[PDB]
């Protein structure tokens, strides 16, 4: 039944039991319940008034930390003779929760996700001599998953009619905002068991409403007689979070970001028919007391 | 216009920091709320559900071997069948389970654990076990003797082919740290150990060797605290398509 | 006393003499898509008895070396009785599940079962990093085999895998496990031939073994849908 | 301190101390 | 028995005293406790009504001083060619209140201590000619003890899942975070008569429940085509501070961090042999008027 | 009135005629571990009797040259009667000591010491930067010797060590010292055999002279424990 | 929006600046506090707790030597035995002291002092000692007709072995500097002299030197204020192992 | 001024003005 | 055991109550010294200085 529970729950005395008919260490695993053995009915105990709060292993305490979703370098300089497949002063990036493995294997935990999302954006800036870093202006323009992104550092796509965009400066804090919760069901699938066309070539996995959408990103000066490193950070913080049906953590090392593929390691731990690093035998004690 | 001075810590960055930010798209309706079954609204729920021990972690035992322990009749009394190192921070049994894992993001904890047994011979197979728990402060039990003066439990196999062998909280502090010193008088939980009480005893028709199952749980007085990140998942480059997503 | 148990659904029933407490998942039961949680605005079908009966799938054989298996739903259903013909001829869809597995053995034979149901079963490829095609994941009536079932061939683990609503069927003990299934899903109704709610596991983690004489011992699963609903009548696929 | 317009831009709400455990530990019906 | 003491206390006045029976300017020194001879038994005292205040001896205030307790300097430049044994763009600390002596000794004039600890981090940089300074984003992530600590500048730990980072930069006020209380126990030990671990060959004095965490701090930033000196303090300011079992103050000069070692100086003052400088004789005033 | 005291613990008693007030330390009196402050969640034993009572350890010769002795506790007892088969048969541990100090002398005697209590007394070694080992620390029954008593062997100083709970044998006043200390730690219940919460240090201040006939002067000293505690029984090792 | 404007002392580090920083970890429970004997609230109740004057702060007394006072039999009336300085700032005999050590980390101090004297010789000892405070101005009194025209007090040896000379807070201002200016009218205190009242006389088997042990503590009317670092500690490298925290 | 939501992020408590100096000064019993 | 701590003071005399501390109501005077009916314990005395 559900109560609200701020403390851990508090120990009762008890005494020599020896009853008939009332076995209470004896259990059934095969219901697929848990074991309701309390400690009163195994041990003696002594009345213990617990006062250890509970309020940090909270859902929302647990998500809400501020975690790296994108990291993306780029050259920022004149951008003439350079291949086509490069970063011309800007980027466009898919934004996914599944790049980086501590953030991916916390969200995993669950089936279905609700959170809203603040986004903090960091740049950061290296010299390409040493003359000085300079003040530059970034434009991070929020577009939705599939429309037009821009293909030039000075397209018309940057005017910003109405996707909202942030004008932030090197040397400001850093720009941050906070994204709804964008799904068009009530809560994102984390893992989908499915495929998201009606035709039999679409993928595996990928629901496109779980996608939140794209992050382009140039930078609204022009290029300096030098060349500059242009690091921009992207950070995500979940908040407003409701989360439903909790999965087994991921063991085994993640492959692609696509799918949740498996090779495992090649030795315990973590391998694939080893998850936890061996011992000599069953009655082996590895950390014993001499 | 209002006096004011900026503080240390103006402009910086905290990763955990809880304040109101700008809202990206105004006037943004958010779909309504539909019930979804099973909501989890504090790890701790998580964290008391049962779950299985790899107690065979050794070689030559390959994949869900692993999950279980085989016990066979034995021509001697007193014999110990297997045993379990409590560290919750170092890679043992405990540590691939519900309790284990979420208990990886924290540093500290506390409360008392319960080991569930199920046993998966057949129905004619009878015998009897004590599972010890020992407190800390020396090496761990190796006859029945010995074992038997901490915290047990003797279960014989029948109708229920289960038992719990609560693991109480005994500790001097109200915390224990998961410090990378697993002998540590802050870390060390103290040991399982498990003896034959009587004889594992088959006909000739059930199969001479028979298996267990052991899970762990928390309980509801257990207790985390102090966050880190898990040590159970990390990466040395980017992922495969990575580069597609800036594609 | 919790084990028997006659479960009546249409004009199927089952009655179990072996059993264990049945299981309802998270808690919950299943029921009709109320008006405050609706969607599509045309009125739906529910066909009710036609459909709310239990469905009996292939019986596969538990042998030395299984791995496991494992079927899709609805997917599963699609094509069998009124459940597959109300599926093919709508759009949407919406039910719960009430699943009976079966296995019974001599008091000589050992073994036990995880029989789980897992939401959103998206699952992994091995040693590679293209993705599972549709073939390798819409099996059909026939169910699949696991491939590497202690990582629940998704690089998670089976130990943990009993945070999923589950019971286990020890031959010792009972020889049937029963798992009522609810809606899981993030949209009240769905489209049920491109995504599955959820995946019924049946995984060895105790092989079966005896002394006595060898017999075939099968594991027979029937799944019951629970409230169903169907919206957007068109013709059949 | 919240001085936008919409309700999502509110800092986090950590103070959510319902628990029900049962719908994990004991599913059965009886 | 305890009141609330805002100021000293006032003198009465007093007149000429000759009792029999009544001594109370002999004492018993014997019984430890220290003499209750007031002054208005042992003069003839005035009213004075004394408005002094005591506000400045409080424990917290006199503990509640932002203290240096870090002070790491580290060569910020391109590292291939430097030695594994330095700071590779980035340093750890064990976070310890032991290794500068001023707030060494008076945090050691108690036996427990329960406090909140607010850091605060100082960066500041010097051009290893001149071309200017930089504006440079440093990262001070905050890892638990015995966690896991990053061995690069970029390497994957740094993404802070669930590890407390903050991102500051040196044209900034300084970072000021807010430690709490984190021990296992009711109040930190300063002193710790005991071994730390089940065997017998722990060490002596260290109790790993006293220690904070790990303070890892790196510059998010590249390296510059020339090198800098980056020197991050650290400073540490307890608060809500309840103190227990006051002590003798060390007289002798601290040797170590990890233990109460003494060597004592050479001469007087503080020496072994003679903790204050010495006199002609115990009739001899030093510092006689004439 | 206060110079004579009878103590009475258990089935051992110390009357004494020339003593002190006797010294509580820090105005606190010894007592069981409440509910409220507990912390582990077996029930405690509290043999009482059996362990509550005096303990008279080996006597010292107060010589010439004397620097000092002290003892750590509970690491003096936990070999020493049912004290020390209730700290070898339990994993934690929580008590009080009550400890009485005995040197008498003639009247002809002179000579001082500091019988003082020492919480958490973390020891340095001389002219090393090494901590000390651990048969620096765990000397048991026997203690130790102050190797530099003017410092009290951690660099700090013996004059400003009456702020710890202290008396005085001051051989023309008294011949005996009582100090009642209470359970001081930062933790509820401890493990006694690697932490010791107090040292009782016993120190010539000013030594021991005469000129009459020369005969030994003993020191001696015997600690009771006071409401003792034991949790985690196991074993002994 | 507010309009602001920053004040001169905005962005600065004062390091007793007393404001409100942020948590670096949220919803973190501290543990619950015990009851531990001994709490201190105000270094005042410290200060209150006599110790131990090393008046023998001479050379050929070596440790412990320095903290007793050794008298014997003399041959000539009205004999000085030993004076005490009383500038607590200046390395004399209050400087180890509990009153002498917090003292020293402010700058301005007032109220009354005690000093208490514990004769340590035989029971069969007899003497009287004159104790006698001498407000500041002239030099330090050399004769006892001199010497007692101060305040005093005249100490018997018997069944009490202990007096207390009070030091009365005799001062023009509030306060006290700790100055190094010892000869300053802002700091010096004044002079304790020690002289025999009639002798000390023992037979034949007692020891014929006897010892004193001086104490000094402050009273309820002390107070302190200016705070500042104390001159007793310092360093001029980085102590052992302090690599190793870095390492 | 707080606007924290944790209790230990506030300022310095300088206002505990009670005092007990007889624990130390008379720890005697009569 | 059972014991006293005696000082040589002003009072020149202790007691050391000998208990009765036996399993049976009464004990025998019995020929055997060395039974467990008649054996009631031993009184010794040591230097405590």
């Amino acid at each position: 039944i559900e109560s609200i529970i701020k403390t851990a729950t508090d120990t009762v005395k008890s005494e020599i039991n020896a009853e008939l008919g009332v076995v209470p260490s004896l259990n059934a695993v095969e219901t697929g319940a848990t074991s309701n053995t309390e400690p009163e009915e195994a041990i003696q105990t002594r009345t213990v008034i617990n006062q250890h709060g509970v309020s940090e292993t909270l859902v929302e305490n647990f998500l809400s930390r501020a975690a790296l979703v994108s990291k993306r370098s780029f050259e920022y300089k004149d951008h003439t003779s350079s291949a086509a497949q490069t970063d011309k002063n800007f980027f466009k990036w898919t934004i996914n929760t599944r790049s980086f493995v501590q953030l991916r294997r916390k969200l995993e935990l669950f089936t279905y996700l609700r959170f809203d999302a603040e986004i903090t954006i960091l740049t950061t800036v290296a010299v390409n001599t040493y003359m000085g870093l300079p003040n530059l202006t970034l434009q991070a323009m929020f577009v939705p998953t599939g429309a037009l992104t821009p293909e030039k550092q000075d397209s018309f796509h940057w005017q910003s009619g109405s996707n909202a965009s942030v004008f932030f400066k090197i040397s400001d804090p850093p720009a941050r905002m906070t994204i709804p919760f964008m799904c068009i069901n009530s809560a994102y699938s984390v893992f989908y068991d499915g495929f998201a066309g009606f035709e039999k070539s679409g993928l595996y996995g990928i629901n496109p409403a779980d996608t939140i959408g794209n992050l382009c990103v140039r930078i609204v000066n022009e290029h300096q007689p030098v060349g500059f490193t242009v690091t921009v950070r992207v950070y995500m913080k979940p908040k407003h979070i409701k989360a439903w049906a909790p999965r087994p953590p991921r063991t085994l090392p993640y492959m692609s970001i696509a799918n949740a593929n498996y090779k495992g390691k090649k030795r315990a731990p973590n391998a694939l028919n080893a998850i936890i690093g061996n011992r000599d035998s069953v009655k082996t004690m590895p950390h014993n007391i001499v | 216009g209002v006096p004011t001075y900026l503080l240390p810590g103006s402009g910086q960055f905290l990763t955990t920091d809880d304040h109101s930010s700008a809202p990206v798209l105004p006037c943004f309706n958010p779909t309504p709320e539909m019930h979804i079954p099973g909501q989890v609204r504090n790890m701790l729920e998580v964290v008391q559900v049962e779950s299985m021990m790899e107690i065979n972690n050794t070689e030559s035992a390959v994949g869900m071997e692993r999950l279980k322990v085989d016990i066979s009749a034995l021509t001697d009394v007193d014999q110990l069948l297997f045993n379990i190192p409590l560290d919750i921070q170092l890679d043992g049994p405990l540590r691939n389970t519900l309790v284990g894992n979420i208990s990886r993001y924290y540093t500290h904890w506390s409360g008392s654990l319960e080991m569930t047994f199920m046993f998966c011979g057949s129905f004619m197979a009878t015998g009897k076990l004590i599972l010890c728990y020992t407190p800390p402060g020396g090496s761990c039990p190796t006859t029945r003797e010995t074992a038997m003066l901490g915290t047990h439990i003797v279960w014989d196999f029948g109708l229920q082919s289960s038992v719990t062998l609560i693991i109480p909280w005994i500790s001097g502090s109200h915390y224990r740290m998961f410090n990378n010193d697993a002998k540590s008088t802050n870390a060390n939980v103290g040991y399982v150990t498990c003896f034959m009480q009587t004889n594992l005893i088959v006909p000739s028709e059930s199969s001479d060797t028979c298996s267990l199952i052991g899970f762990i749980a928390a309980k509801d007085d257990f207790s985390l605290r102090l966050m880190r990140d898990s040590p159970d998942i990390g990466q040395i480059d980017h992922l495969h398509a990575a580069e597609a997503a800036y594609q | 006393s919790d084990r028997v148990l006659q479960l009546k659904l249409g004009n199927s029933a089952i009655v179990t003499q072996e059993a264990a407490n049945y299981c309802c998942a998270y808690g919950e039961w299943p029921n009709y898509l109320p008006d405050h949680e609706a969607v599509a605005i045309d009125k739906p079908t529910q066909p009710e008895t036609a459909t709310d009966r239990f469905y009996t799938l292939k019986s596969v054989k538990w042998e030395a070396g299984s791995t496991g298996w494992w079927w899709k739903l609805p997917d599963a259903l699609n094509n069998i009785g009124m459940f597959g013909q109300n599926v093919q001829h709508h759009y949407l869809y919406r039910s719960g599940f009430l699943i009976h597995v079966q296995c019974n053995a001599t008091r000589f034979h050992q073994g036990a079962l995880l029989v789980v149901a897992i939401p959103e079963h998206q699952r992994g490829a091995h040693n590679t990093n293209t993705s599972p095609g549709f073939d390798d994941i819409m099996k059909g009536e026939e169910g699949g085999t696991f491939n590497h079932p202690y990582v629940l061939d998704d690089g998670t683990s089976l130990a943990c895998a009993t945070i999923f609503p589950h019971q286990w069927i020890n031959l010792r003990t009972n020889n049937s496990a029963t798992i009522v299934l609810p809606w899981m899903n993030a949209a009240p109704m769905d489209f049920p031939l491109r995504h599955n709610q959820w995946t019924l596991a049946i995984i060895p983690v105790v092989p079966l073994g005896t002394r006595t004489m060898s017999s075939m011992v099968p594991i027979t699963v029937s799944i019951a849908p629970m409230c169903c609903e169907f919206n957007g009548l068109r013709h059949a696929i | 301190i919240n001085f936008y317009k919409d309700s999502y831009a509110a800092s986090a709400s950590k103070q959510d101390f319902s628990q029900d455990p049962s719908k994990f530990t004991e599913p059965v019906v009886e």
